[PDB]
């Protein structure tokens, strides 16, 4: 009998929900992601920005090697700070630039000790003494509080931004503002399903909403347009034309951009032109009988254009089918049965060609970020198509078997949402640490060419990066462990800025303290990514083995070291890790580490990619889906129906449920469902009547439906990806797929089969 | 008179021979020194002849295939004729049945030696006018050129096809008639294409398109397009030449027509406003620090881009010629554009070449306008895809031709082993023809002899026509009739016929071994045909049938054609291009300028090109074919400097001041490449243009001295 995930979620919800958590204490253990509390800074960066797998590190390499807890930090730097919480301050140290430790080069933060009357300070990270520069000098007070320590946000806060001076800029000239390039696949596929005109029509609408800082009057971001079908059509949209000009480039193989000026333009100046263009593109290609297309030469071009304007930018590519047309970048239609113990299964998660990896390199090199809206209808080799956006720090939206009368809304939101996203460009992040350890590994929508500087062509409030630490030397139980996460980037107003997150953690030589300070959600997040990146180098049986052997080894160490003497028939878990065997099982149960029958490679590669980026908020939900009961729903006044475990063993034939994992949202109806509900909710009298196929939100009724809609609304609200709704008839219908999201069930092995499997290897090791 | 003979057989048959009586034996032909050769015009203006709308008759022998001519013997009874050339007996066609010694067909009439026929080929093709426009120039020049094109567009036949490729850093193939959105296919200005590739890429089929569309359909759109043409966008850093891809642009032009309308009348009209600066066909670098190829540069082996880039245009030309298309070049800039390297294209196809200071000048606007001169019937004086076939009596074989043409390498019994010029063939293709287009053909001996000139072409009306000329000249026993042979000598025609021989040699590998070659023959020619006593130079005399020929050689050897040091390699190429094209009259004027004198004392007169004719009480009008120069003698100058002409007393000094300028005007209208004009006087900084037009055999010298060294060399 184990503490269920939901018991644990709700417990901590009770204990800490709707209470202010203020980060003023080193090594504090923030609430779980599944708790909506209020956060106040006061010292250590908000857990909305950063969470760790332990908030108390081990102090010796051996001790860590003993417990086999991974030390790691999930970082989501540009996370959306909620309305009722404090915004980041923008600190500005003048011409000199932000103050820094001379040796580690750490930025002025609260972990900087002032000594000798305020003349000098000693870095917390490296224990080196720096001279306080004249302009920045101030008087220590009673204890060196350095009067002003509550006034200046670089001295008292965990998170703030620095204003970046010119030596932080490419070529030491102030960076230009970015630009969005909009790129449409106008082949036959996409003229038929009605997609192209959707994209052109809505956009007319959308462009308006491009973001602009509050200090400026119009967005400084320029906009350009290209449409391709195995040949690339560029459009001129300069301010002075009543008609837009088209210039086709047919020499793919050595692509180039046919113009300078007229390609990227202020939307407002060139408004009328652009509408006239966007009016015409759909018609323009109406009798296109073309079938094959080209992909890489499109990114290639977009990148070359942002190179030529000398600015960072974001590519908005809308594409349909496997690019088969002969150009560099061709992808053959090959999928193979090399995937159980093959040891070559890794070839399936890699791109086909060596051009995608380099191209990704070219983009990051020039601050170009590509985003891909993909509308498959057959194998598309997402392993290759989605490689560039992932390394380039963009997104992959994939809409299988898209149909205009269903997923039109899914698509339109994601485009709306991706445009208006707060964004940063041409960023490089690096995570500094106190004496005694260093970041040795990274996992994200990222690209690294040395071992220190995480390069991210673009970054949004949604993308997160997990950072794995190992041990250099030794950590003191006096100092604790420090992290300073610092991100160089370029704003949409063309300013170089420096976001800085500082965290302070405790350290300890007592193995007890290690396990007391763990976070499951974060540990899962590290494991997941660590595993998923391994997919590209090792066999999936070797991967899973490493995962189980390190799960047991964790509990086995806590058994034989901090476990009060209890019988050998028991499995003793600490409190931070009640639910870790459960979650760990679900990770291994997920198709990315599992087998072919009934899943495409595409669905596997898509999943493999999405996760890497994920925050801790998102990686929680994706592996342990939310299952809401709706038949028992209260009529009014309550935020949501409490959650229920993810097993078929909580389903009622008289019932109506809602399951979401962050990408799919299922609405499920028992054969015996109460037709009263079936009429308010769907407006049809009989379970018999309703159609799985007509998955379009339902218009009418006010008693329920509305209650249902809102909660689904409550459900969507913080997720980046609007979720495809999938109605499910209870028996003898598709539910076969829905079943797969019932994660505590068997389907590999169930929760009570892995909890059994780990206790075998736990006892394999004894004493 | 022999003169009346020559003038008659030229106007009738387009022919001018070096000899009009031929040595019947190969050897005494070899020691005639000047070869048996003809200046031939295939489309010589012939308003008197009436076209015959019926197929010609070709001798039934395969190797021969000659056309029925007056020289043939006919037996009207029995309906039979025999080829004069091969002696084969041939029947007549059905429709000919009523053939009557009185009622005999046109072409058997001695009046009809030269005659034209109207084929019924079948396909009636439109005309094709591909404009290839450079955009690297000032808005001054590009606007002016734009205007020059808009009118050219108005003059075209309604059925005509037009297209517009523009270029600069990159090459644009515009899609025309594509209304409401203008689309154009863009190519790197640095990568050469094959037509096949261009056909695939422009999304074309094999063998109206979206690129070439009928003028009556696309007039509003194109003209509008042209009006909206602006100069190459990409800016030009300080101390730099633009990136101009002359080379690739043309290659794309030639391609676009090679693969849509192969083998039919078309004219690629390329307007450039600078040198090519980004190869292939590159002519110079893109930094102004390095001046362009200079003859001295090119001679000292310090012109890197001449061999490479020439072999490029040389390939295009033959690619253009293979498909029956013309390449005009229209070059206007304050410095060179690489006419030297691109010369083959105008030269091998029937192309025009025009050279000017800028497009915004009368000189150009007028030159360009003429090119669309219409005849009485309202059709262009143009011809396309001509195919020239020359047949000769057995005794005679062909060495080859020199002029605007390309060999089809047709072997035949009429083909001599020792070839000259474009040789080893009895068929040339002349891609573009004009009533002026003139070829030098070079014959070779091995009762009369005959040569038949058959020219099929595409008349501007799109009517496919054939023109046939048959000429005969008498055979002579050179051991007996030497005088009868020396009597027939065309000093005028032989002179030109040599000039081209000499000039065509100065394109091939030979160095200054030409002033040498050209004098050795001139001395030989004296020896064979001069009256003298050995070693009595004073003794030398020349027949009136020869007396002018050494004065021609004197002028030819000192001309811009051979002394190319004082000219821009582009100039020299442009002079030579017009000379090899021209009939005898013009050809003659180029080599020896006509000078006229205007004085109070009598009407205007042809005077010698000597200093002696420059007088201070005389106005001169020099008329080199290329330039028109008016010279005021020192006294008439001051009279003009004092304003006398305006006063009503001096009506007569007003009129002497006007009469040359009147004639200057006439010449500035009938001549196709409008001639530069010069108004100068004694001491004028531009007087030099006059004073300059007025072992080796000799160092450059006076005419009389020239004759002296010659005489004393002849008689030894
Ligand atoms: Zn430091
Ligand atoms: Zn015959």
């Amino acid at each position: 009998a184990m503490g269920s995930p939901i018991q644990v979620i709700e417990n901590d919800r009770a204990s800490r929900g709707g209470q202010v958590y203020a980060t003023n204490t080193r090594g504090q253990i923030p609430p779980l992601v599944t708790t909506d509390c209020m956060i106040q800074d006061q010292g250590n960066a908000s857990p909305r920005f950063i969470r760790c797998t332990t908030y108390c590190f081990p102090c010796t390499s051996d001790m860590a090697k003993q417990a086999q807890i991974p030390l790691a930090a999930v970082i989501k730097p540009f996370a959306t700070i909620p309305s009722n919480e404090s915004p980041l301050y923008l600190v500005n140290h003048g011409e000199s630039g932000p103050v820094r430790c001379n040796r580690c080069k750490a930025y002025m933060c609260p972990f900087m000790q002032f000594i000798e009357g305020g003349r000098r300070y000693q870095c917390g990270f490296c224990n080196c003494v720096n001279d306080v520069p004249p302009f920045y000098f101030q008087h220590l007070d009673h204890i060196g509080r350095r009067l002003d320590h509550y006034e200046k946000p670089e001295l008292s806060l965990g998170s703030y931004e620095y204003v970046a001076t010119l030596d932080y800029c490419r070529k030491s000239k102030p960076p230009n503002p970015p630009a969005f390039i909009f790129m449409i696949d106008v082949s036959y596929s996409n003229i038929k399903n009605g997609l192209v005109k959707l994209i052109c029509e809505e956009l007319k609408t959308m462009l308006e909403k491009i973001p602009k800082e509050e200090q400026e009057e119009t967005s400084a971001i320029r906009v350009g347009f290209i449409t391709y079908n195995k040949v690339l059509h560029f459009f001129n949209v300069k301010s002075n034309l009543a008609q837009p000009q088209m210039m086709v480039v047919t020499d793919v193989g050595e692509v180039f951009v046919p113009l300078l000026d007229g390609f990227l333009v202020n939307y407002q100046e060139s408004q009328s032109v652009i509408h006239n263009l966007l009016d015409q593109i759909p018609d323009m290609f109406a009798d296109s009988n073309e079938n094959e297309t080209v992909f890489a030469p499109v990114i290639q071009a977009g990148m070359e254009a942002l190179k030529a304007a000398d600015c960072p930018g974001k590519l908005f590519i809308f594409h349909s089918s496997l690019p088969t047309a002969e150009a560099p970048g061709k992808l053959k239609n090959r999928d193979d049965k090399k995937l159980v113990n093959t040891d070559k299964e890794k070839i399936l998660f890699q791109p086909q060609t060596n051009v995608y990896d380099s191209l990704a390199k070219d983009c990051v090199a020039h601050g170009c970020s590509v985003t891909l809206f993909l509308f498959p209808s057959q194998y598309v080799d997402v392993a290759s198509l989605g490689l560039v956006p992932q390394l380039t720090g963009g997104t992959l939206y994939k809409y299988n078997n898209f149909q205009m009368h269903l997923d039109r809304q899914q698509f339109l939101n994601d485009l709306r949402n991706d445009i208006e996203k707060k964004i940063g460009f041409d960023a490089i992040m690096r995570v500094r640490t106190s004496t005694g350890f260093r970041a040795t590994d990274f996992f994200g929508g990222i690209l690294m060419n040395n071992t220190t500087d995480v390069e991210m062509a673009a970054i949004d409030c949604d993308k997160a990066v997990t950072v794995e630490f190992k041990h250099d030397d030794k950590l003191s139980e006096d100092s604790g462990a420090l992290i300073q996460c610092a991100v160089l980037y370029t704003t949409i107003s063309g300013q170089r800025r420096l976001r800085i997150h500082n965290l302070g953690l405790n350290c300890s030589s007592q193995l007890a303290d290690l396990y007391k300070s763990c976070e499951t959600d974060a540990l899962i997040n590290f494991f997941a990514k660590s595993a998923f990146k391994a997919v590209l180098h090792q066999p999936l049986k070797v991967i899973r083995e490493i995962l189980v052997n390190q799960t047991a080894h964790m509990l086995a160490c806590y058994r034989k070291n901090c476990a009060s003497p209890s019988a050998a028939s028991q499995l003793i878990l600490p409190d931070s890790m009640k639910v870790l065997p459960v979650y760990m099982n679900c990770l291994l149960k997920n198709c990315v580490l599992l087998s072919r029958p009934e899943i495409s490679t595409d669905e596997r590669a898509y999943q493999r990619q999405l996760v890497m980026t994920m925050g801790v908020a998102d990686s929680q939900l994706f592996f342990y889906p939310q299952l809401l009961p709706i038949h028992t729903l209260d009529v009014k006044s309550t935020m949501l129906p409490a959650a229920v475990r993810c097993s078929e063993s909580r389903l009622s034939e008289e019932g109506i449920f809602l399951l979401a994992n962050g990408l799919h949202m299922f609405l499920w109806l028992g054969v015996s469902s109460p037709p009263e509900l079936i009429q308010g909710i769907f407006n049809v009298p009989s379970f018999a009547h309703i159609n799985t196929d007509m998955t379009l939100l339902p218009e009418v009724g006010n008693p329920y439906s509305q209650q249902l809609r809102m909660i689904m609304g409550i459900i969507q609200q913080k997720r980046p990806y609007s979720m495809k709704l999938t109605i499910v008839k209870q028996r003898e219908q598709p539910e076969m797929v829905f079943r797969q999201f019932l994660v505590e069930d068997k389907g590999g092995s169930s929760y009570v089969d892995f909890l059994c499997c780990v206790h075998k290897e736990i006892c394999q090791l004894l004493n | 008179t022999y003169l009346e003979f020559i003038q008659q057989n030229e106007e009738r048959d387009g022919v001018r021979f070096s000899w009009n009586v031929w040595p019947s034996s190969r050897l005494e032909a070899t020691r005639m020194v000047v070869p048996v050769a003809a200046l031939f015009t295939p489309l010589k203006e012939r308003p008197d002849l009436p076209p015959i709308q019926y197929e010609p008759v070709l001798c039934s022998r395969t190797t021969c295939r000659a056309v029925l001519n007056p020289l043939c013997q006919v037996d009207y009874r029995a309906k039979l004729w025999a080829c004069n050339f091969c002696y084969q007996r041939n029947q007549f066609p059905p429709s000919y049945a009523g053939i009557s010694e009185l009622n005999q067909p046109a072409e058997l009439l001695p009046q009809f030696s030269s005659i034209e026929y109207v084929v019924l080929r079948g396909p009636q093709m439109p005309l094709i006018f591909l404009y290839v426009v450079d955009t690297c120039m000032e808005d001054e020049d590009l606007q002016a050129l734009k205007e020059s094109m808009q009118m050219s567009l108005s003059l075209l036949p309604p059925t005509a096809l037009v297209g517009l490729i523009t270029f600069g850093r990159m090459v644009q193939v515009h899609e025309l008639g594509c209304e409401g959105i203008s689309k154009s296919y863009v190519f790197r200005g640095t990568k050469d294409l094959s037509a096949k590739q261009l056909q695939e890429m422009l999304g074309l089929s094999k063998v109206s398109n979206r690129f070439l569309q009928p003028v009556q359909k696309i007039d509003m759109n194109l003209t509008d397009l042209l009006g909206e043409l602006q100069r190459d966008p990409w800016p030009v850093p300080q101390g730099k030449r633009p990136l101009r891809s002359s080379g690739v642009a043309l290659s794309i032009a030639v391609g676009l027509l090679e693969c849509t309308f192969p083998n039919t009348g078309a004219r690629i009209m390329m307007f450039i406003g600078g040198p090519a600066t980004q190869g292939p066909g590159m002519v110079v670098g893109d930094e102004l620090k390095t001046p362009i190829r200079s003859w001295h540069d090119i001679d000292k082996d310090n012109a890197k881009y001449v061999k490479k880039g020439t072999k490029h245009f040389e390939a295009l030309a033959n690619r253009a010629a293979t498909t029956g298309h013309v390449i005009d070049i229209y070059a206007c800039a304050l410095d060179q554009t690489g006419l030297l390297e691109m010369k083959c294209c105008p030269n091998l196809t029937g192309g025009y070449m025009v050279m000017g200071d800028s497009f915004n000048t009368s000189l150009f606007k007028q030159t360009f306008q003429r090119v669309f001169t219409k005849d009485m019937h309202g059709q262009f004086k143009m011809g396309f895809g001509g195919t020239l076939e020359i047949k000769t009596s057995r005794e005679i074989k062909i060495s080859g031709a020199i002029g605007p043409c390309v060999s089809l390498n047709s072997k035949g019994p009429c083909v001599s082993e020792n070839e000259i010029g474009t040789g080893g063939t009895c068929q040339w293709k002349i891609c573009g023809l004009s009533p002026t287009t003139t070829l030098a053909i070079y014959f070779e001996v091995v009762g009369r002899g005959a040569i038949q000139f058959v020219t099929q072409y595409q008349h501007s009306s799109g009517q496919r026509r054939i023109r046939v000329t048959t000429i005969a000249r008498n055979w002579a026993d050179a051991q007996t009739q030497i005088q009868n042979i020396a009597a027939s000598f065309d000093q005028e025609a032989a002179a030109i016929l040599m000039a081209r021989l000499a000039i065509y040699r100065a394109e091939t590998e030979e160095g200054p071994d030409v002033l040498r070659w050209l004098d050795r023959q001139l001395i030989r020619l004296c020896q064979k045909f001069g009256e003298y006593h050995k070693d009595d130079p004073s003794s030398f005399r020349f027949s009136e049938t020869f007396s002018l020929y050494p004065q021609f050689m004197f002028h030819l050897r000192r001309s811009s054609f051979l002394q190319v040091f004082n000219n821009s390699p582009d100039e020299s190429s442009y002079y030579r291009h017009h000379f090899m094209r021209q009939d005898l009259t013009q050809s003659l004027i180029m080599i020896q300028p006509i000078l006229y004198a205007y004085s109070f004392s009598g009407p205007p007169e042809p005077v010698l090109l000597d200093s002696s004719s420059i007088l201070a009480d005389r106005i001169l009008l020099m008329d080199t074919f290329f330039q028109i120069l008016i010279y005021h003698g020192e006294t008439i100058a001051q009279w003009r400097k004092s304003g006398y002409q305006d006063m009503p007393e001096y009506e007569n000094f007003r009129h002497l001041l006007q009469a040359p300028v009147d004639d200057a005007q006439e010449i500035l209208h009938s001549r196709f490449p409008m001639p530069r004009y010069i108004d100068t006087e004694h001491g004028g900084s531009q007087a030099r243009f006059l004073l300059s037009k007025v072992p080796i055999l000799t160092d450059d010298v006076s005419l009389q001295v020239f004759m002296d060294h010659l005489k004393k060399l002849a008689v030894s």
